[PDB]
DNA sequence: TTGATACGACTGCCGAGATTAGATAAAGTG
DNA sequence: TGACGGCTCTAATCT
DNA sequence: CACTAATAGATTAGAGCCGTCACGTATCAA
């Protein structure tokens, strides 16, 4: 919980947030495709059973509309790190996966 | 139904030299007629293109052509748009864009896509501006080229959405090869897809449209293709060979042909001296060698490219027209001026003087004679080299339209824009007198921009709708579903097509063209 | 007079505003 | 079929 | 002219990837 309060900007504090992990990206973790589809890529920060820490790479790709029945991300770009979407918002909307090639 | 289709049978045997179909002639029904016995020839013959031309938008049977296809088709019935093709405008593409995209209508290959979303709010955005711009009542040239900004723009969008999908890249998209894979990708995989982008965009694969139902303003004033930009004519396209073109309401395909006509030849003017001293130097270009001898050949061969440069050589120094005129009126053809040459100016002066008139009223016919057979010879030679290059750059039918090989043909031999096109222009004509040499008015002009010399403007008129209808009828064979000067000439035709005819300053020159009309009656 | 072993490997800058005349150039109908 | 080896997406498993 | 309708996650398990196999330079031993 105390991890998934923090940000990556350097000199931060306790931010409330509701998305379950901790999900950081920022603009240097950005491409587009021939179809300007944004496609970030997070780092997940995770302590698991045994308090080891986990630094999985998550690949996030863009989607157009809302999908109600797929989680939904939208990028949190002040506190630069990917948030929970549980209602359609303003912005642009992610989903977990990355079918590109590289 | 049966009658239509036996009488539209006998054409393909005709086609030999691509027959007239005479005037079937009746009293809506009519018109019902056709559509069902041409979807029933085409679903039954696979090689087979026709050509339904109407008269009016709501006059286009859409709803019936569409009752009347699977009537006609058996169990293997074909996806219907897939074949059968309407030309629509750009205005009405606009509108139906809007309408699918707002309700889903679209499929969602090119709606999760975001390059295509914000192509169609940039569309929308402007088709509210080209709204705002038809309320204004203004010249629709500046907010139709927006409007065709737009729409390239999301018809690009979906270029770049299909390139990547299927097995290709490289973003003219490879115009001999990604174009063939494209095509073949989007005719295997897609169910629904396909069905929206033919019956959307029917020119993204023309060649394998069989009927293209179209209004005749379309048919006479080019269409957009998919992947260029620019638009290419309908009278030159590939498309039209050995086609079957069925003209509904075919008295009425007279009026159209002869107004735009009149402003194309009102349109595109030059200087008929030195128009023809530059055709001059490229012809003599040839024989001296130069050019890519890839064109040089052909040249070289068929005798009477000799024989037209040594006339132009003859002629050049019977009338000095390497010398610059001098000025000091229109000028039909079917108080006058004449044409020295005082040394002393080394020029000649045409004020009225006679000293030494060599009836320049009879230099205008020999320069307008030498033009006209000159425009024929390249004409032949342009299309030479169409099918040359055509032939070896075997492709999905989409290369050199012969207004580009005549362009060519005329841009290597040192000739202006303007000048290719008059040339072309004079050049696309392979009995009266108007049937036979048209009307050619002259009009001097003098301009402070160049006062040592006078441009001899020269307004060319040789294209009549009865040749159009007879180039028409060399490209593809006309039917005659139809029912002073609008009327065609139909004695003419019989008289030119013989054993193939029958069987079951706008104002200005449209006044002049109309009376030679009647005399030549 | 050369054969080792411990460490170098360097990216630029970072807007607003105001003044002109300039052939052109298509193809439409609810 | 340079191959080792971390590790990333993604199908699988598991309520 | 037209839409409404009304929609498993979370956590492992594995195939298959890229990408790293160090290089040109001062410098003490032998």
């Amino acid at each position: 919980l105390l991890l998934n309060q923090q940000s990556a900007n350097e000199k931060s504090l306790l931010e409330p947030c509701k998305t379950p992990e901790l999900l950081i990206s920022g603009e240097e973790w950005y491409r587009e495709f021939r179809d300007m589809r944004q496609q970030y890529y997070a780092l997940k920060l995770k302590v698991n059973w045994q308090q080891d820490l986990e630094m999985s790479v998550q690949t996030f790709t863009q989607v157009t509309e809302f999908q109600w029945d797929k989680q939904i991300y939208q990028f949190d770009e002040k506190r630069g790190r990917f948030q929970l979407c549980y209602q359609p918002s303003p912005g642009i909307y992610f989903v977990q996966g990355n079918h590109s090639a590289n | 139904v049966s009658d239509f289709s036996g009488m539209i049978k006998k054409l393909q045997s005709q086609s030999p030299e691509h027959a007239l179909m005479l005037l079937n002639a009746p009293t809506t029904g009519k018109s019902y007629t056709i559509i069902r016995a041409l979807c029933r020839y085409a679903i039954k013959h696979e090689n087979f293109r026709a050509f339904f031309v109407t008269d009016q938008k709501k006059n286009l049977k859409e709803q019936d052509f569409e009752v009347a296809w699977r009537e006609e088709s058996g169990a293997v019935h074909k996806a219907f748009s897939e074949r059968v093709a309407v030309v629509r405008s750009l205005e009405d593409t606009v509108n139906k864009l809007i309408n699918d995209w707002d309700r889903q209508q679209i499929p969602d290959l090119y709606r999760s896509s975001p390059i295509f979303k914000k192509s169609l709010e940039n569309l929308g955005n402007a088709f509210k501006s080209f709204g705002m711009m038809k309320e204004n009542e203004f010249d629709l040239k500046n907010a139709w080229t927006m409007l065709s900004r737009a729409e390239y723009q999301v018809r690009r969008a979906m270029i770049t959405i299909l390139a990547d999908k299927a097995h290709v890249k490289l973003k003219f998209k490879l115009d001999s090869i990604s174009k063939g894979k494209i095509r073949e990708f989007v005719s295997k995989q897609p169910k629904a897809d396909s069905k929206w982008l033919n019956e959307t965009y029917p020119t993204f694969d023309l060649e394998k449209k069989q009927i293209i139902i179209l209004t005749t303003a379309k048919f006479i004033k080019s269409y957009t293709p998919f992947f260029e930009k620019r638009s290419k004519a309908f009278r030159y396209s590939p498309i039209l060979k050995d086609a079957l073109v069925v003209l509904d309401e075919f008295d009425s395909t007279k009026k159209q042909i002869l107004e735009s006509a009149i402003d194309e030849a009102l349109k595109i003017q030059a200087d008929l001296n030195s128009l023809f001293v530059d055709l001059s130097k490229g012809l003599n270009k040839v024989n001296e060698g130069q050019l890519p001898a890839k064109l040089g050949k052909s040249f070289t061969f068929r005798d009477a490219f000799k024989e037209i440069l040594n006339d132009a050589e003859q002629l050049t120094a019977e009338f000095k027209l390497d010398f610059l005129y001098k000025m000091e009126g229109f000028v039909m053809r079917v108080k006058p001026w004449n044409a020295y040459f005082d040394e002393e100016l080394r020029q000649v002066v045409l004020g009225r003087q006679p000293r030494n008139d060599l009836n320049f009223q009879r230099m205008l016919p020999r320069i307008s004679v030498f033009l006209k057979g000159a425009t024929k010879f390249i004409l032949n030679r342009a299309r030479e080299y169409q099918v040359s290059e055509n032939q070896k750059l075997s492709s999905l039918d989409d290369a050199m339209t012969i207004e580009d090989a005549c362009f060519s043909i005329y841009a290597a031999l040192g000739l202006s824009k303007s000048q290719a096109k008059i040339l072309f222009s004079l050049g696309h004509d392979f009995g009266r007198r108007f049937q036979q040499r048209g009307l050619s008015l002259f009009q001097f002009t003098n301009d402070p921009q160049h006062d040592l010399q006078t441009k001899i403007n020269a307004c060319f008129f040789n294209e009549t709708p009865e040749r159009y209808l007879l180039n028409l009828l060399s490209k593809a064979n006309v039917l005659g579903l139809s029912a002073v000067l609008d009327n065609y000439d139909l004695g003419y035709l019989r008289e030119m097509l013989g054993p193939r005819l029958l069987d079951g300053d706008a104002a200005g020159l449209r006044s002049i063209i109309e009376q030679e009309y009647l005399f030549d009656a």
